[PDB]
């Protein structure tokens, strides 16, 4: 996958490795899940999330 | 903000006011705790420094409800190769004296890397642009905090569509010729923001136009994505005395 394509497949934000490599990774207040592309809070208040429509 | 509506309470946490001696002077985006990002053009004549106010989690300018915080601008700090009175790279990193506390009320929008910004932001066609800037031109500004989702066009397509200052590479169009909706003088240095797989980030500031909702015309913005390096490094660095700092660009 390439980051300019589809976003490599990643949530957030996207590196180009050599060879056909790709790393996903995520804000500070967000960790990395094992899909490798989803990223999810780890702290109350992430930045770019609205708590009032997050609670609903 | 012309055409929108009110963003209801808490659903703009990003959002600052910047007030100099209790009167509204412009908008801002919180980043995090302790930085706001706004426009260059909104401290061109700055009196008094040390009297530059920023405030969060407001929301109706009438009355106080608790979810405010206020907080002093320690540090405005100014690309080197921003011009006074001029429209190109109008952006302001503004250091708080003290961190705000986040709440649901208070939250920071995600300043995003520069690759994701240009791959992915930049093609996202509609994004949200607020404030409490004046509600029609020539009219009063508002009193609750107003909301407006524009869409944004190639710079080639804006300046084909237009009927002025060059559209640089540090700038970009988004909003409609109609003259039904834009973001308005008052608006200055607010939010763009830009809508990803579930969270907002910072695309965008409020910078300039032609009047406001005037046919024939766009709302000009401040291309964040060129700055995010700049921001970084800043960022990082320690505090210097006094209020207004240049720091070299790029
Ligand atoms: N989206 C929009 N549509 C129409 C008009 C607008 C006016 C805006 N604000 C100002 O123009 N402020 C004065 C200024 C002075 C020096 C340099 C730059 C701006 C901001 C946004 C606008
Ligand atoms: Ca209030
Ligand atoms: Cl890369
Ligand atoms: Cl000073």
């Amino acid at each position: 996958l390439i980051c300019v394509n589809e976003n490599g497949g990643c949530e957030q934000y996207c590196s180009d490795h050599t060879g056909t490599k790709r790393s996903c990774r995520c804000h500070e207040g967000y960790s990395l899940l094992a899909d490798g592309v989803s990223c999810t809070p780890t702290v109350e208040y992430p930045c770019g999330k609205i708590p009032i429509l997050e609670k609903r | 903000i012309v055409g929108g509506k009110v963003c209801p309470k808490g659903e703009c946490p990003w959002q600052v006011l910047l007030l100099v001696n209790g009167a509204q002077l412009c908008g801002g985006t919180l980043i995090n705790t302790i930085w706001v990002v706004s426009a260059a053009h909104c401290f061109d004549k700055i009196k008094n420094w040390r009297n530059l106010i920023a405030v969060l989690g407001e929301h109706d300018l009438s009355e106080h409800d608790g979810d405010e915080q206020s907080r002093r601008v320690a540090q405005v700090i100014i690309p080197s190769t921003y011009v006074p009175g001029t429209t190109n790279h109008d952006i302001a990193l503004l250091r708080l004296h003290q961190p705000v506390v986040l709440t649901d009320h208070v939250v920071p929008l995600c300043l995003p890397e520069r690759t994701f910004s240009e791959r992915t932001l930049a093609f996202v066609r509609f994004s949200l642009v607020s404030g409490w800037g004046q509600l029609l031109d020539r009219g009063a500004t508002a009193l609750e905090l107003m909301v407006l989702n524009v869409p944004r066009l190639m710079t080639q397509d804006c300046l084909q569509q237009s009927r002025s200052p060059n559209i640089t590479e540090y700038m970009f169009c988004a909003g409609y010729s109609d003259g039904s909706k834009d973001s308005c003088k008052g608006d200055s240095g607010g939010p763009h923001a830009t809508h990803y797989r579930g969270t907002w980030y910072l695309t965008g500031i409020v910078s300039w136009g032609q009047g406001c909702a005037t046919v024939g015309h766009f709302g000009v913005y401040t291309r964040v994505s060129q700055y995010i390096e700049w921001l970084q490094k800043l960022m990082r660095s320690e505090p210097r005395p006094g209020v207004l700092l240049r720091a070299p660009f790029p």
